[PDB]
């Protein structure tokens, strides 16, 4: 009975064909995808397409509309003119 | 754990392999490979068992060897024509089809 005992131990050893070739496949099916998608992030340029029409890169321009009406920076017609009115 | 100690393998190619594009599916072309090798053993052990069969003629048969084995030689030659993987050595008149 000692060599049965073994062998049933030796069975509850080792790993279930079935989970090891299912394990497997899930396994290669992830890696796959995640590599295509991690060479689709790498394709990417490193400058955008729309950085010359961002919010953050177009600063100057709400700042100037803001304090175009400071005197070291006003046309002189402007000026003329608030003084007629 | 295991269940039993006995092989469990499907004598068919494995689905959606294209033998066009062998490259496109991984877990395809790695099934295939593997088909490829249990054929191929199936195959080598077959030529084995014509083997053991001719040397065991060759042993009963005794000096009139030449005409009882005759076909049993016949059968393991052209057995032996594809078993190998790497034997392109051996000449093509034992090894070629």
């Amino acid at each position: 009975f000692i060599m049965e005992f073994a062998e049933n131990l030796v069975l509850k050893l080792m790993e279930d064909p079935k989970e090891r070739d299912r394990r497997f496949r899930e396994h290669v099916y992830r890696v796959k995808d995640r590599c295509e998608k991690t060479k689709e992030m790498w394709s990417y340029p490193m400058r955008p397409y729309g950085f010359w029409t961002f919010e953050r890169h177009n600063s100057q321009l709400a700042w100037d509309a803001q304090i175009s009406q400071v005197p070291g920076r006003r046309d002189p017609y402007d000026d003329l003119l608030q003084h007629y009115s | 754990g295991r269940k039993k100690g006995y092989v469990e393998f499907d004598e068919s190619p494995p689905d959606d392999f294209d033998p066009a594009n062998p490259y496109k599916d991984p877990v395809a072309m790695l099934e295939m490979r593997e088909y490829i090798v249990r054929e191929k053993w199936i195959q080598i052990e077959k030529a084995k068992i014509i083997r053991e069969k001719l040397r065991w003629c060759y042993r009963i048969e005794g000096v009139n060897h030449l005409q009882k084995c005759r076909h049993l030689v016949n059968q393991y030659l052209e057995s032996t024509r594809g078993i190998g993987w790497g034997k392109d050595g051996r000449h093509p008149s034992l090894h070629a089809p």
